[PDB]
């Protein structure tokens, strides 16, 4: 919004990024500390791409680029909160008696070997008639 | 039948039930008198013939009313081109050894043409299946006759949507698949020839007959059925044929 | 014969037509359409076109989430035992119809403030002999964003209203301009409208 | 319309765009701002695409963004109405008509025969059971 | 944020004949854009989840009987039963379909007028074992009195007493369609046996003077 | 432990596999031989697509496998 | 056709959370607005909030910001509502609805309504005191009687007389609540020739702890 008899002047938000059109130079030389500046203008052109709520597992949301940043919290991997698994497979080292294979956050247990697990995973039975 | 209802006395009329020694076998369906459907692969190691009984009526298993009409078995037609111990061409038509007379609990149930099949008799999916089934896969067959609602699949919608067992026998263009994937609703081990009929405008058509399924209800899987537009005309044929003196023949196909 | 592909629902206001891509040579056409648990209704039947229209049949339930699939006859006759064909996309018609361009109806400055009214153009979804207004599908799902500025320069100050009106107040100092865009917060897509033809005193 | 070399004068939006038929680069001065000129461009030299009246048969054509709508009429289909939703009645139209049985006669609209156990009745295209016990009809429910 | 005034909060009428309710708007509901009225009513038998009656304050729910009937435009909604019937006996409420957040209206409930009786009062000294246990929660019935308008006065030792109390009322019933008051008063022993006469007055339209029924602790 | 059973010395080896039922739907009591049980014991036979462990009745139930 | 299947009842202590759930079946689920309608006795309908599925967009009543969270999962069509701390202001009656067809058309379906109860109270069974007349020198034909129930708890409890028999002219009055209690009578009126006359009792069963009293009125009180 560089208008005639401009810039010269004393700066304003209103006088040139509402009421005409400011540029991000503009944007700055009134608000100075570009993070600041930053909490407008990613408002200015990207209108807001967390006004819905994508993120689920209430999700706080910065909005910066139309990229939609949004902040997950802990319990939920992710970055939209979505994936609802339990952290680990340390929980009753996967429902079962020895441990759980930490496939990328997956339940797939197992048994010591000669102590053959179920088909879901229980209690380690043994396997031959003298094991 | 698992996952299935009580067909109430009389809702499920062509259902008929076939016994061999007072055991029960398979399923059936009543076309016209004496004229009766099963699938191929239900006699195939019977011996003494002569003791094949097809009771029709029947509603319950456990209890002798008076509408249960039974009728012996003459003769029975399996295509030419059915493989003992396999899947393919599993349909067979029964020369009922006397006539039956139709009441309210015995009516029964006929083809439709081949081309009326083939075009409306196919893009319904809601269809039922009846017989006295097991209501388990390993067992516990209901002495009650049980009924259910199943739905339909194209042949290449059953390939890429089921599972991709390799164990499992291929998809003919004679048969197509019903049943529900998750796995709550399919008919188990005594709905052999049982009756997959489809309703439409007020009247029901024979447009299948159970005749196989990887397990009862599995996870990803589908009961494969037999398509009776193929051999709709074959029985058309062989149903107006003169009798003879056969037991167990393999009339042509096609 | 081959299998088409590259089905898509090109549906604006409800108006839904099945385009797939692959050219008619020694070959027609087929489609059919059906719900979750419906009965398969088949149109377009030989047709050579590689479009077929299907508004008729999803303006009957525009809730309902329609899935359709598309043959392919050999050209001259039926097939062997099944006919080649391939899906489509599940379209669920009131998540995913594109909302069609808005219209400026009329715009006035009583006092200092403007009311810019906002045309509601109708859908092809029908009811008892007449068709559907937007509002009379969406009601308050359906809100509109307006963009006003000086002629020079710019300078677009969204609002917001849930109604076809608006009133708004200006400097008195510059003929402002007006440019609506009908959005639909409770969707995941399609969820803005494109803007409506600019209009200024 | 005034030409006078008018680049001097600030020029109103609706002066120059909406008023005079303005080029890319006259919205682009006044404008001043990249984005805005190519979505308002898009918006605005879109043009009318219903300047051929692509909708036959009594159809409401509706411009839209590089689009347009035909409001067809209730005995036609198609995206120009072209369709004629009541000359379809051949035997694939679900069984068309026929309540029991089509047949695509040749030259002539198909024909309801239906089966052994019923018989034709007035209407052409349905038919009634004339046996005590017709194919699939169960009694019970009457 | 619109409020609701359904204007009669219970109303009565004798089955048959044709009733008329009103539900005010603060912000007129009707959308200039296609001319529509955005209000629901509904109707809720007691123990019942309330079915729907009429969307656009005039469109009848496919299964609505062909006697209910909304009108009105504006901030102004009505909506007319007409013939009367024993299954019309509910609460309706109407509610803002238009702006969010949705409110709901006050509801209006619906009575079955009856030819009016005398309440049957008696009053009731503390049980045996209620002295035991360490209460004496004096209870004083009411029985078969229509409308449902009543005061109770309560009075010990011919002081009236306002703390402590409490009172119950049934809903209509099916035979009488009428309303039964219990009024109970309840110490523990000390402060019953401080004071010796108890008496409850049944204030009711019925009758300009309360009908009176005591005991004294003395007798008992 | 160590139990001391006999391995049954297979003689066929077809009568060795595991108790097929089969994909088919139909309802025969056919017999096979558990390596577990020690008995040649009865199962339902859908009727097709089987092993080699289907049997008409208990005299060759027996016969073909266990050692007579 | 369709239904709405919500959870059983609940009664929770004091600042505890209740999660109810609200299942559809027989429509498109994700493409209806799921209602949430609160009713406290004696304060008509409430509407809490909405959310329209698959989609997650949720709508908020202002009074109920924080106090109610809707969440839905789409694959077992079910929605849910969590109300969080609760208090004696919570015990009410809660409903899920369906939005109607063409647009702000209503709550075409409503759910069959869920019992949420917070209170500080204990499973205790009742005392249940008899009634009988003092002096009443009148002794008309028609005498009336009852049976006092207070101190249990929760609601509940079942009152009649003679076993069901003297059943037609009782009022079973509403179960009042005081001193973080419930209290309720029982008011018959019989012949003469039966009271003063053989017993005549009151039959008290309290379903939660299990409790029946048959405490008979006799004269003298
Ligand atoms: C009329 O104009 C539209 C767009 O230019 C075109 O698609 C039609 O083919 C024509 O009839
Ligand atoms: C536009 O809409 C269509 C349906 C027809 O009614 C036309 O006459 C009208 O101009
Ligand atoms: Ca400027
Ligand atoms: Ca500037
Ligand atoms: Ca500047
Ligand atoms: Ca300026
Ligand atoms: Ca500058
Ligand atoms: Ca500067
Ligand atoms: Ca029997
Ligand atoms: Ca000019
Ligand atoms: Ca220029
Ligand atoms: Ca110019
Ligand atoms: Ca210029
Ligand atoms: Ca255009
Ligand atoms: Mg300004
Ligand atoms: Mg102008
Ligand atoms: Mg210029
Ligand atoms: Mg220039």
């Amino acid at each position: 919004a560089n208008s005639f008899l401009e810039e010269m002047k004393k700066g304003h938000l209103e006088r040139e990024c509402m009421e005409e059109t400011c540029s991000y130079e503009e944007a700055r030389e009134v608000f100075e500390d570009s993070d600041k500046t930053n909490e407008f203008w990613n408002k200015y052109k990207d209108g807001d791409q967390c006004e819905t709520s994508p993120c689920q597992n209430q999700g706080k949301c910065k909005d910066g680029l139309g990229e939609y940043t949004c902040t997950c919290l802990e319990g939920f991997e992710g970055k939209n909160c979505e994936l609802f698994t339990r952290k680990l497979c340390s929980l009753d080292n996967g429902d079962c008696d020895q441990f759980c294979h930490e496939e990328q956050n997956s339940v797939v247990c197992s048994c010591a070997r000669g102590y053959t697990l179920a088909d879901n995973g229980k209690a380690c039975i043994p396997t031959g008639p003298y094991p | 039948i698992v996952g299935g209802k009580v067909c109430p006395k009389g809702e499920c009329p062509w259902q008929v039930l076939l016994l061999v020694n007072g055991a029960q076998l398979c399923g059936g369906t009543l076309i016209n008198t004496i004229w009766v459907v099963s699938a191929a692969h239900c006699f195939d190691k019977i011996k003494n013939w002569r003791n094949l009984i097809a009771v029709l009526g029947e509603h319950d298993l456990s209890e002798h009313d008076g509408d249960e009409q039974s009728r012996r078995v003459a003769q029975v037609i399996i295509p030419s081109t059915y493989v003992p111990g396999t899947t393919n061409h599993d349909i067979a038509l029964l020369r009922l050894h006397q006539p039956v007379v139709l009441t309210d609990h015995v009516v029964p149930l006929c083809l439709p043409e081949r081309t009326f099949s083939e075009r409306t008799l196919a893009f319904v999916r809601f269809s039922l299946v009846s017989g006295w089934g097991q209501l388990l896969d390993r067992g516990a067959t209901a002495l009650e006759l049980m009924v259910l609602n199943v739905p339909r699949l194209m042949t290449q919608d059953c390939l890429q949507q089921s599972r991709k067992v390799g164990d499992s026998p291929n998809i003919t263009e004679y048969m197509f698949c019903a049943g529900y994937s998750d796995g709550s609703k399919d008919s188990c081990k005594g709905d052999s020839g049982g009756p997959h009929a489809t309703h439409y405008r007020g009247t029901w058509y024979l447009t299948g007959i159970v005749s196989w399924g990887q397990g009862c209800a599995t996870v990803g899987h589908f009961g494969v059925y037999t398509r009776v537009s193929q051999y709709i005309e074959w029985l058309q044929k062989l149903m107006r044929s003169e009798p003879r003196p056969g037991v167990l023949l393999r009339a042509p196909f096609p | 014969t081959v299998a088409a592909y590259n089905l898509t629902w090109k549906s604006t206001n409800f108006k839904t037509i099945l385009e797939w891509e692959p050219k008619p040579v020694n070959q027609v056409y087929t489609v059919q359409i059906s719900t979750k648990s419906g009965d398969w209704k088949s149109k377009c039947f030989y047709t050579t076109d590689t479009e077929c229209d299907l508004t008729d049949e999803i303006v009957k339930d525009v809730k309902q989430t329609y899935l359709a699939r598309v043959f392919s006859y050999p050209a001259g006759n039926g097939s062997a035992g099944e006919p080649l064909y391939e899906n489509s996309p599940e379209f669920t018609p009131y998540l995913e119809t594109n909302l069609g361009q808005p219209t400026i109806q009329s715009f006035e400055q009583v006092g200092t403030k403007v009311n810019v009214t906002v045309e509601d153009e109708r859908t092809l979804v029908r009811r008892n002999n007449t068709f559907l207004s937007l509002r009379d599908v969406f009601g308050k799902d359906l809100i509109y964003t307006l963009y006003y500025w000086k002629s020079s320069s710019s300078g677009k100050k969204t609002a917001k209203t849930n109604t076809n009106e608006f009133l708004i107040d200006v400097d008195k100092g510059e003929n402002y301009c007006f440019s609506v865009q009908a959005v639909i917060p409770s969707r995941t897509v399609n969820r803005k409208s494109t803007d409506s033809p600019v209009e200024c005193m | 319309a005034n030409a006078f070399l008018e680049e001097l004068r600030p020029g109103s939006l609706e002066r120059e765009c909406k008023e005079e038929q303005c080029s890319f680069e006259e919205a682009r001065e006044i404008f001043k701002d990249a984005e805005r000129t190519k979505l308002f461009w898009i918006s605005y030299s879109d043009g009318d695409q219903c300047a051929s009246s692509p909708c036959q048969n009594g159809g409401s054509c509706k411009d839209q963004l590089q689009s347009y709508i035909c409001f067809c009429l209730p005995a036609f289909e198609g995206r120009n109405c072209e369709t004629h939703k009541d000359d379809q009645l051949i035997c694939v139209n679900e069984n068309g008509g026929c309540e029991q049985y089509c047949s695509d006669h040749t030259g002539t609209k198909r024909s309801c025969r239906c089966h052994e156990g019923y018989s034709l009745l007035a209407d052409g295209v349905s038919c009634t059971p004339t046996v005590e016990y017709p194919c699939g009809k169960i009694p019970i429910l009457e | 944020d619109i409020v609701m005034t359904q204007s009669p909060s219970s109303l009565t009428v004798t089955a048959g004949e044709k009733v008329t309710m009103s539900c005010k708007s603060s912000q007129s509901l009707l959308s200039s854009g296609n001319q529509k009225n955005y209000l629901t009513w509904y109707q809720q038998i007691p123990g019942q989840p309330p079915k729907l009656l009429i969307y656009w304050a005039s469109t009848r729910e496919s299964g609505v009987p062909d006697r209910f009937t909304g009108s009105g435009s504006g901030t102004d909604f009505t909506l007319t039963i007409n013939s009367v019937q024993a299954e019309d006996l509910a609460v309706y409420y109407c509610q803002n379909d238009y702006t969010y957040p949705l409110t709901f209206g006050a509801g209006t409930k619906l009575e079955l007028k009856r030819a009016d009786a005398a309440p049957t009062v008696s009053i009731f000294p503390p049980s045996s074992e209620q002295l035991t246990s360490g209460g004496a929660s004096v209870v004083c019935f009411l029985n078969n009195f229509y409308p449902k308008d009543i005061n109770v006065k309560w009075k010990i030792d011919g002081s009236e007493r306002q703390n402590g109390v409490l009172n119950s009322a049934t809903d209509q019933d099916s035979k009488d369609s009428t309303y039964s008051m219990s009024s109970t008063l309840t110490l523990t022993k000390d402060e019953y046996e401080r004071h010796n006469s108890y008496t409850c007055e049944a204030t009711h339209k019925t009758s300009t003077s309360p009908i009176v029924k005591s005991f004294n602790r003395n007798e008992c | 432990t160590d139990t001391e059973l006999p391995p049954l010395k297979l003689m066929h080896s077809f009568c060795a596999f595991k108790a097929d039922d089969g994909p088919c739907k139909a309802i025969m009591k056919r017999f096979f031989f558990n390596i577990f049980t020690r008995q040649c014991e009865e199962f339902i036979y859908g009727g097709c697509e089987g092993n080699q462990n289907r049997f008409e009745s208990l005299e060759e139930c027996k016969k073909m496998c266990t050692r007579d | 056709q369709v239904h709405l299947q919500q959870s059983g009842a609940e009664l929770m202590k004091p600042g505890a959370s209740v999660k109810i759930s609200c299942k559809a079946s027989g429509y498109t689920f994700i493409t209806y607005w799921i209602e949430w309608v609160k009713q406290r006795p004696g304060h008509g309908l409430e509407w809490i909030g909405d959310i329209l599925p698959g989609s997650g967009s949720t709508n908020y009543n202002e009074n109920f910001k924080g106090k109610a969270t809707f969440t839905a999962d789409s694959s077992s069509n079910t929605a849910y509502m969590q109300l969080s701390s609760l208090t004696s202001e919570d015990s009410a009656v809660y409903y899920c609805a369906r939005s109607g067809y063409y647009g702000n058309s209503g709550f075409a379906y409503w759910g069959q309504g869920t019992l949420v109860t917070v209170s500080a109270a204990k499973t205790t069974p009742p005392s249940v005191y008899p009634l009988a007349p003092g002096s009443a020198a009148q002794t008309n034909s028609m005498v009336t009687l009852g049976c006092l129930v207070k101190g249990y708890f929760p609601e509940p409890v079942t009152v009649t007389w003679n076993s069901g028999s003297l059943s037609s002219g009782v009022h079973t009055f509403p179960a009042v609540l005081q001193s973080d209690l419930y209290t309720l009578s029982s008011s018959v009126t019989v012949p003469s020739s039966t009271w003063p006359s053989e017993t005549v009792t009151c039959n008290v069963a309290h379903p939660a702890s299990s409790t029946k009293v048959d405490k008979k009125i006799v004269p003298r009180d």
